[PDB]
This record gives structure tokens, sequence and C-alpha cells, in this order.
């Protein structure tokens, strides 16, 4: 199925983007660079197109592939209030660049969503287009993507994807609940930093690493009762996350969920809003995918065959909120310590994913190194 | 259906006594984890006492250790919460709230919630 494909893909991507950034907080959409990718599949030829497909493992093209990448898009933005999660994915083309006969309805046919015509000759103009565009397709939340000299008079292709999330519990944390409390960062130093609280009866498994660790893990439903947050912590403080990052899968993850039970715990969690930006172009060639970013090597002719094309700018940034209101008879029962004989603290670094429970899509992985 | 329902409010004077009740019409609460959680006006929800389903141990939360005492009847199938020395501090709606099997009260998750019943302790 392609949602296991496309969340995969992703997942591999955010491995390469992790191992760059292994002691800082990293927020990254696998579903997100996905789509965008499949996009762009379909304005490339060539080996271009060839380095692709390999590391997505499918061609857009294929039978059955841009239905089932349509009804799963249509499908993640559901449950949702508009001010929980919003995204978009989005390939800007020089304006008077012309376009192979046909490419743009294709285009739009297979995704609902259109190629957008930009004059990037004119440099502030553009930035200011393309900065607006993911502005008010964030819920204005991504506003300031592009800053002062980020766009090239002579750039001739971007692509962008942007995802805002901030999707409440199916049992919020109570405010009464806030404290502060130490967290014990990767480098051995502490920080005191604010978290909250609640009992509940949590799925849960204990998770056995390959190299013989224990992780807690826990899942946090989301009030839509589609989507829920996976917590993943070793049980033992000095263990590093990247080892177990480096097996992840969506498979994987539905095989944490199918072992879990609800259990009773007092469960502590940081707040934490993450925020970051990835260039994705060093992750991307890593996987092989060289020629799109190659000014003459490139090969674009799906999109314009006329004109030497290649990919100037790939970027994905994605901002999530988790624990910041609801009313006050919809937020958990506050439970004090006393009353709550075991408990979980997520007092150390942890990675975390939100996922798609009946499609097991993963929308959203990251680590917490620094709440 | 499993309905919870309480009963044994009322108004009283600081320093008395209430006794609350909590049943299932048609049920027995002997195996299942049996709490009292409360909200007063504009407050977010409190847990107050649990019983377990498995052994004796009860719980209290520290604003009524020592003068609340929850505790079975098993003959009527019922829960009482017996709550002395209140205070206005007290003044809440009540819940029962159960949970088939467990060792204490989570509140939140828990199978079954009741209705509430208001205690107001006021001069």
């Amino acid at each position: 199925y392609v949602a296991h494909l496309a969340s995969d893909f992703g997942v591999r991507v955010f491995q390469q983007v992790a191992q760059a950034s292994k002691d800082r907080n990293v927020v990254f959409s696998p579903y997100g660079v996905a789509s965008v990718l499949a996009m762009l599949q379909l304005t490339t030829g060539g080996e271009t197109q060839q380095q692709i497909q390999a590391a997505m493992g499918f061609k857009i093209d294929d039978k059955g592939m841009a239905p089932a990448l349509r009804h799963l898009y249509k499908e993640l933005m559901g449950p949702w209030n508009k001010d929980e999660i919003s995204t978009t994915d989005a390939i800007f083309v020089q304006r008077d660049l012309k376009l192979v006969q046909g490419f743009m309805p294709h285009f739009f046919r297979l995704f609902r969503s259109t190629v957008k015509q930009v004059d990037f000759s004119e440099v502030e103009r553009a930035r200011f287009i393309i900065n607006d565009w993911v502005k008010t397709h964030t819920k204005g939340m991504i506003s300031n993507l592009l800053g002062k000299g980020a766009v090239d008079q002579l750039t001739r292709l971007v692509l962008v994807n942007a995802l805002y999330f901030n999707g409440q519990f199916k049992t919020p944390f109570p405010d009464s609940s806030t404290h502060r409390r130490l967290f014990h960062k990767s480098d051995g130093s502490t920080v005191s930093v604010p978290m909250m609280a609640q009992t509940n009866k949590f799925n849960y498994t204990e998770f056995t690493t390959p190299d013989g660790h224990y992780y807690d893990i826990l899942e946090l439903p989301y009030h839509g009762d589609t989507l829920s947050m996976f917590i993943a912590a070793p049980y033992e403080k000095e263990v590093p996350l990247s080892a177990l990052t480096n097996i992840l899968s969506a498979q994987l993850i539905s095989h944490w969920k199918g072992n879990m039970t609800r259990l009773p715990r007092l469960l502590v969690l940081p707040k934490f809003s993450l925020e970051t930006e990835v260039d994705l172009r060093k992750p991307l060639e890593n996987l092989g995918m060289t020629d799109m970013f190659r000014q003459f090597q490139a090969d674009f002719t799906s999109l314009s065959d006329q004109e030497p094309l290649h990919v100037a700018q790939a970027l994905q940034k994605v901002k999530i909120e988790v624990n910041e209101t609801v009313a006050s008879s919809s937020t958990a029962v506050i439970v004090s310590a006393r009353m709550a004989p075991e408990e979980i603290i997520m007092d150390r670094p942890f990675l975390f994913v939100v996922r798609h429970n009946p499609t097991g899509t993963v929308l959203f992985m990251g680590q917490v190194m620094e709440p | 259906q499993v309905q919870l329902v309480e009963s044994g409010g009322g108004l009283v004077q600081p320093g008395g006594s209430l006794r609350l009740s909590c049943a299932a019409s048609g049920f027995s609460l002997d195996n299942y984890a049996i709490g009292w959680f409360r909200q007063a006006p504009g407050k977010e929800r409190e847990g107050v006492s649990c019983i377990s389903s498995s052994d004796g141990s009860t719980y209290y939360t520290d604003s009524v250790e020592g003068r609340f005492t929850i505790s079975r009847d098993n003959a009527k199938n019922t829960v009482y919460l017996q709550m002395n020395s209140l205070k206005p501090d007290d003044t809440a709606v009540y819940y029962c709230a159960a949970d088939y099997g467990s060792s204490w009260c989570t509140f939140n998750g828990m199978d079954y919630w009741g209705q509430g019943t208001q205690v107001t302790v006021s001069s």
C-alpha cells in the first residue's frame, strides 16, 4: 500500500536529518516529504526521474498510485479543527518558461493542486509570493519561510513543503498540573523545564531493541480518534536514540501498537514547541537523488524541454505544538501522585511520532533533546 | 448498561459529616475499582478517593487524608464515601467512577462515571 511506501521513504529521509542533528530537537514530516517528491516525479525525466523513483520505491504514474495518494491526503486532514493542522506542498517554476503541452492539466488532475509560476528575476517579488502562499496554507503559522536574500535572480525552480500541527489530545493534560521539573540532557547536564501530568489508562508496551535495551513506548490518542502520538524513550538514561531511529518503519510502529495494553499510569510529559527547517538537498543527495540539483545534469523535460532547469532549493519547514485551551470540564481529572502508585516520567530525550492509525501513515516524527 | 448513581449529598455546616453512596442498579461493584472525584465551580475536576478491586488498598488525595473514608457495603452492592470535618472548600459536585478489575483509579479512562451529586458546606 502507498501509505507504508510513502511513510518509509519519509522515515529514511528523517534518518538522514537526525544523524546530522544528533543532539538537537528535530521535528519532521515523513508523509510531507514523500508527497512533494511524488509531485516532483511528474516534472522529471531520464536519470533524474529514475533516481527519485528508486529512492521512493514507486512511480506516481503507475496504476493506482496517484488516486491512493489523493485518498491518503483527503483522509489525513479530516478529523481536525481548523486551528489544529495545516499543510502545503508546492512547486514554483519561473513564469516565462514555456511548459510542455498538457503538463499543467495532467499535474492538476493527479494531485488536485497546481504548479505555481513565479518571476524569479524579480527577487523580492518572488520571495513575497512564495512566503504568502506558505503562510496562507499553514494557518498563518509558517509565515516567513524565505528570508531576505534567500531567493536568487537565476533561480528557476523551488520545492517547498510546510506543515503546522497543534492537535488536542483525547484527554488534555490538566492546566493545574503544570509544574517545573528537571530534564536530563544527552550531554549529562540538566535543565528545569515546564511539564504537565496526567493519570490515565495508557496504551503501553515495553519494547526490547536488537541491542538489548528497553524502551517505554506509550500512545496518546488525539481527540479525533484517528491520529495518535507515540512516545518512545529508553528505560536507561545514557542510551542514544540513534540505534532505534535507524531501524524505524511504519510496520515497526504498528508492531508496537499491536503489543500495547492499557495500563494505569501517571504520565509526566514536558511541554514542547518544536520548529525545524530542513534544507532537503543533502539528505536527498545522500539517498541518491543528485541529478535534480545539478544545473546541467538535471532532467526536468516533462515540465519544460526547451530551457535548462534544476532545483535551486528544496525545503521542509514544520512547526508542532504539544501541551499548549480546552474547557475546564474537558481536560483531565487532576490526580495527585499520592493516588497514583505507578508512573512514567519523560525527563530524558525521547522520540515521538504522530501516526494515522487506520493506515499507519507516519505524519510527523522527531526527537525532543531539550524541551 | 452499567449506570453509576450517587446519593447522600446535601448541605451541611462546617465541621459536619456526609456519607455519599455509589451504586449501579443490577451490578455488583466488588470487582471494580471505585473512586470519587469532584468539581468545584469553575475549577478542573480532581480525584478524591479510590478503593481497589483486588486488595484492600485505598487511596486519598492530600487535602482529604484523615477526614474521608471510602468503604464497601457488599450486601447493598454499594461503595460509601464518609466525609468528616467538612470545610467550605469541599463544596463541589461529587462523582462516582468505576473501572473493572483495576488496582487503583486513574479517573481519566475509567469504564464508567456517574452523573454527580451536590455537596455544599456553608454556614
